[PDB]
Formats: C-alpha cells, structure tokens, sequence
C-alpha cells in the first residue's frame, strides 16, 4: 500500500508492436530509455526528440528542452541501506545491490525507476536476474561524482 | 662432460621446479585468506603485486 | 529467545553411512564445508559442487549456483564482544576466543555457523578444546578487510 | 516380567550399507562380534578396534578399552536347568541345549547376549535349527573351568 | 477415492543407501524391475534369485519360486478406454496412451504397477515426459497375444 501511491507520470512508455515494451524517463533534465526497448515515446515532443547512443552504458539519453526542465525527477547519489519504493514494491539495497522479491519484475518492466521513500529517483533499471527468493536487478545509479556506476548482476537475463 | 653437462642440467631443472613450487605455494598462501571471503574482494593482493 | 535461531533451513548435514559427524553451511554465496569431517552433504545440488580445497584454513569452499544465492547466510565483519547465539545453546566473546559452557560441542558439531545476537553468521567453528577449567573453540572468523583470519587454541581438540 | 531387562542391553548392532546383519556384545570388557555378520559396528570407538578371529568358534574377540571396561556385561560360568530370559521371550535352557519358541529367530537375530533373572549374561547365540516341536540354538557359552564350549545342533543355519 | 483399494503387499522397492531408489513387483508368477534402477531389492529371497537382462524392453524378470506364485498379481490384456488406478492417484487412458496429472510421478516412482478397476494389473510404468497439464508417461503393457508391447512418449526422461 505504501508503496504504490508514489505515483508520478513523468515516465512514459514506448510504443511498438501496439504493446508496452519498455518505460523512458526523464530525470535530472535528461531522458533515459535503454537499448533493449524498441518504439516512440507516448510524448510526441519526446518522440521527436534526437537520442545519443551510449551502447556500452545501455542507455540513450536525450536533452530535454528548457520549458520541460522544470518538472522532471530529482536525481539522488546517496544509497542508503535498506528498503526504497518503486512501481511494483518495495526493493531493498543491501550489500551494494539491488533486490526485489520473487517474480516481481519481468519483460517490458525495463527502463523503470527506483525511487528512495523522500519521493526522488535514485537509479533505473536495464533487466533484472533471478538469484532465487530474492531476485537481483541489474540497476544503473549516481555517485556523488557523477560517474554514473553500473552495476551488472552475472548472466542477468535481459527485460 | 657427459657428467658435467648431465649434472648441471639435473640442478638447472630442480633449482626451476623448486622455484615454480616455492612461487605456486606463495601465491595460494597470499591468495586463499582473500579468496574464500563469501564475497571475493580482492583488490589489495592484486594492485600490490598482480598475483592472478 | 534462543529458539529464534535455529530456524535456518540454509544449513545442511554430511552423512557418513547413515550417520552424523559434520555441517556444510552456505555463507555469502559460498558453501564452506569442513575438510577434516567425512562424507557426502545430503542436499544433491550442493553434494554435486566441485569444492576447491583450503589445507591451511582447515576448510573446503565452493560457489553455490545462482538460483541458491538468495537463501544465503550473511557474514558480519565486526564483532563486538559479548553474547552469542549458537544451536546448541549461549556463546561468550570474550578477548578474541569464543568461549561456551561445558561439554558443549563434540563429535559431529562442526561446520556449525555462530551466529550473532543480530541473527547473522559471525564466524565458523571447527573444533574445541577445554584447557584447564575454561573450554575454548577453535573457529574462523572474517575481518574488516576480508581476510578470513583463525583463531585456534593452543592443543585443540577436534569437533 | 522378563522384558524389564532390555535396559541392559549395551549390544551395539553391525549395519552393512544400512542392513542390520547382527549385534556385537561387550561381555566382561571383551567385545564379541560374529564372523559371519558383515558391516561396521555402531560406534566410531569399536568400529576402529582391531579383532582377533577365532574361526572354530566362528566370532571374532577384541579387548575394550580402559575407559569402559567396567561399563559391560557381566557374565556366568554356571547355568542351572530351567528357562532363561531374552529379548524374544523366555527360553529354556534343557539338558544341554537353549531352545526358544518355535518360529523365533531368523536372518539377522544373531550374536545375541542370552540373560537370565539376575540380569547376567550365560551365553551367546549365533545361529539356529527349527525342530518340529521347537527350535535349537547354536551358541557359545561357558563353563567353570573358562575354556568357551560351543555347541552347535545337527544341521544348523546360520543367521 | 481409490487409494485405499489399491493395498499390495507384492510390490517391493529396491533401495540404494537407505533410500526409495526403484520398485520391483510380482506379476504371474515373475519379479519385475526396470534397468535404470540401481540397488538390491528388499526381499532377500528374491535378492537371492538371478535375474536375466532385457535391454530394449527395459526389465529385468525373473521366476518366482513355486511357493511365491500362490500370491502374485494379475495381468490381463484388454485394456478399455477411461480412468485407471495408480498407487499415487487416478490415471487416464486415451487414444492408446496412459497419461497422469501434473506432477505425479518422479525419480524412484519407476517400476510401480498401474492398476485398473477390478484389482489387476495391466501394465509397469517405466518414466514419464511433461508438455502440459496431462503428463504421458512411459509404460510397458500386454497385449491379446501376449507380445509386450512398450509404448514410449518422445525424449521421455527417465524416473
């Protein structure tokens, strides 16, 4: 219950195949929107909007124009231990990862944000991989320098 | 010759095995405190002398 | 109290011809079972892992699947000193050497994780020995740098 | 009633890959193992002792430690006519022969410690004929002089 | 329900270190058992018996000795569409195919006897094979001439 009512519709889903594949987001005055994810953003403006390629960091982020700059999702570099809020429930950061309970998370889950309980994004998912009960996500998040750490779980299947 | 050459060739061949055994046991021995932590972190080991 | 410990299903037993002598514990994504106890871990999955030994650290250790890593002990490397939960009963810190009551631990109580008053595995003991009038157990912690010190009483006696 | 006697019972039973083949006795600290049994002994501390065949008598005989040597059974040269107690019943002790019930006693029900109403054992069973009317026990027993008679019925099986 | 009825004390499993490794049953007047089954059966008179190999069928048979053939199960050949009864639950016949419900049947389940509604034998599970709810399961049964005939479902794993 707690965790559901953080609803914000900043994210925005692609479009292709006339089903949802993937989530876009726009953070900080940039939107992300991984590799894996095929289609246009629901926002026309967006959609329209030219990408940068970053393969080796599986994410095309864009430059938000200025009007826009205004309402979009507060980036966070400080990860403290324990349970944060997302879309589904809630995910717990221990040991320096990221975890979410069994069977939450699958294809088309991609591309969705993690939140902190203040109410502003502290990473965003690429896929996520089954380690058991508990399940890992292969998870990007910010550092206090801004040098965009990306943690990748061992053969984590693809969302 | 024949028993110089022979000898000096059996000395050669220990002195290079002993040294492979001597240098195999010291990187198990600075290794394995490291190694078998649950999580593996070993950074110290290998950015002092690149063992692995 | 003490009952709220020994609900951990990740432990598991070696059988020697129907019989009991030594534990094999999951710890951190890695099984360690004793080197000294004979016999064959009752769960197949972990039974059919290709260990790699450690002679001098008196222990086997191998790397658990993926799908068994979210079941998993959780190692501490700070241990204050103090109480301590153990199966068999009250654990005592005291001066780096942990310290139990008499006649506790024997034959077939090895490989027996000591977990701590948080309810995570501490240490690993091996063996004890009682000196005098005080009984010390020989046991292998983790330090703060990860280097998996021992600590062994002088003449112990093993299990 | 003669089953208030199982209390003594400090045989310890031999298991081959987990079948019970027969019962190792310690009588006056000697331990008495029959020859035709395969397997190991139940403890770890018989299991590693060393024992000296007699094949005549068909058992093998080792002498038990110092530390047990009083914790034993007890035995008797002498053996009055009458009937004896056992695990499976009463027994008749007749003129030179323990018969039991009929139909008692098979495969497996061997190097069995037979006692009496002092709670001392006489004799020692290892195999059996069923005779008509009942059945006749080859056993070890003793005399005044020490020197172990045998006595074996005509045709008998071993079990 | 049917389970009650189906109370056979003919059938005997084979075991491997103490464990339900495979199931050898008494049809007609001969031991059956499968190939895939290690162990030595229960019942040490027919441990005692020699049996012969039968590569392609899959069964080791064996004669019953005269005493044994008074007790034995019966086979017959006819075998009309409809619901069976099997010692784990119901099973259903269908276009010359035995299938059972989901998950019913695995390793050590090999060699039970299926059994239909008027107390007899109509054939001997081998293994069993799973695509969907309805899990065909390899089976060898009789035919009117008496020729044996194994029906085998596709890449079928064996139990």
């Amino acid at each position: 219950r707690m965790v559901m009512k953080l609803e914000s519709d900043k994210t925005f889903p692609i479009m292709l195949e006339g089903k949802i594949n993937g989530y876009a987001c726009v953070v900080g005055g940039k939107l992300f929107r991984p590799m894996h994810v095929e289609g246009k953003i629901d926002n026309d403006v967006l959609a329209a909007l030219k990408t940068k390629k970053a393969s080796k960091y599986d994410l095309e982020y864009a430059d938000v124009p200025q009007n826009m700059r205004a309402d979009t999702f507060k980036y966070t570099h400080e990860k403290p231990q324990g349970y944060y809020s997302w879309h589904h429930g809630a995910v717990q950061y221990e040991n320096g990862r990221f975890t979410v309970p069994k069977g939450v998370g699958a294809k088309g889950d991609s591309g969705r944000p993690i939140l902190d309980n203040q109410g502003r994004v502290v990473a965003i998912v690429l896929g996520g991989v089954n380690e058991g009960s508990r399940t890992a996500l292969s998870v990007v998040m910010w550092n206090e320098k801004g040098v965009t750490v990306k943690y990748t779980p061992e053969n984590c299947e693809q969302w | 010759t024949i028993l110089g050459l022979s000898i000096c060739a059996a000395i050669a061949t220990v002195s290079v095995a002993a040294s492979t055994w001597l240098f195999c046991r010291s990187r198990v021995a600075c290794l394995t405190p490291y190694r078998l932590t649950p999580n593996a972190r070993i950074p110290f080991c290998l950015a002092v002398l690149c063992c692995a």
